[PDB]
């Protein structure tokens, strides 16, 4: 801090959201970015795009991690993705609903979709705590015959990931191009596969979080996650109530 | 006409199969299970990158 206000912050505006970032990010891309071409072969109806709705960034979770519980490779986030982000809004019975959130409003009226994602993670420690986090993404990880051996952070160091150093307190951005076994994903439970299950997003604890022995120091720290879609195309307009959502299955 | 073809008969050494070791820089005679016959491969685009194995 040398100015009256601390310093010059940097701004990342998309649609009507604006995200301040004071540090140099840490970026990676889960595979090569491309322009979809065979997706026109799958559906005769025009694919609808909602750039004002879906391009917008969205706050997803806040996960709390404490000094007393940081192993090596303790999972803060282990989620089917985008399934967990899109179905984040639950009613009293924990049944998701695509109606409230304006990014997810088109998932309500369509059957199939396709889009690229960008997950961005934020940690705001003070200067005197030191740790380290890894956030990696595994394409259709849940369907893999050994999915539960790949959760060690030694395995995540290989799949596309970002690192968040808590001593430096940087941002991190993980771009995820759409890749899947079929040119679209289902938005609801139809034709009886889970909806919108493209992979698994992990957040592990690469180096455990450490603070000073002083009593008033923070023993905890927050992690926040923002997500946004990019080339989102929806197809197959139906009624909102023609299909149902059931409460999601969790990973082991 | 049915002219005779007296050209000598060549030698040839029978073996049960092709090379088990070769992986590159060659052709492989094989019986493909296709309706088509010919050098044929599955289609691609940018949706499907090239092989990443380098």
């Amino acid at each position: 801090m040398d100015r009256p206000e601390g310093s010059e912050e940097r701004t990342v505006q998309t649609s009507n959201v604006v995200l301040g970032e004071t540090n140099i990010e840490s970026q990676d891309i889960a595979s090569k970015e491309y322009s979809p071409t065979w997706d026109r072969l799958a559906s005769s109806e025009v694919s609808d795009e909602y750039p004002m709705l879906t391009d917008r960034w969205l706050f997803w979770k806040s996960v709390k991690w404490e000094v007393n519980d940081s192993a090596f490779g303790k999972m803060l986030v282990q989620e089917k993705f985008p399934q967990s982000w899109v179905q984040m809004d639950v009613n009293v019975n924990n049944i998701p609903r695509y109606t409230n959130i304006p990014n997810f409003i088109p998932f309500n009226i369509h059957q199939y979709m396709r889009a690229d994602f960008e997950v961005k993670i934020y940690v705001n420690p003070n200067d005197f705590v030191s740790g380290w986090l890894i956030m990696a993404f595994l394409y259709q990880g849940s369907e893999m015959f050994d999915y539960k051996l790949r959760r060690n952070p030694a395995a995540l160091m290989q799949m596309p990931h970002v690192l968040v150093n808590v001593g430096a307190a940087n941002e991190a951005t993980l771009k995820i191009p759409y890749r899947y076994v079929r040119p679209f994903m289902r938005c609801k439970d139809i034709l009886r596969t889970e909806p919108l299950n493209m992979g698994v997003l992990f957040v592990e604890v690469l180096i455990p979080f450490r603070t000073s022995a002083a009593s008033s120091a923070p023993k905890s720290l927050d992690v926040s996650l923002f997500v946004k879609m990019t080339n989102a195309k929806f197809t197959g307009m139906v009624d909102g109530s023609i299909a149902l959502l059931s409460k999601p299955i969790a990973l082991p | 006409d049915n002219p005779p073809d007296p050209t000598p008969a060549k030698f040839f050494v029978p073996i049960p199969s092709h090379s088990w070791a070769h992986g590159t820089n060659t052709s492989e005679p094989t019986n493909t299970l296709r309706l088509d016959g010919g050098v044929v491969g599955v289609g691609r685009s940018d949706d499907i990158g090239t092989s990443d194995t380098a």
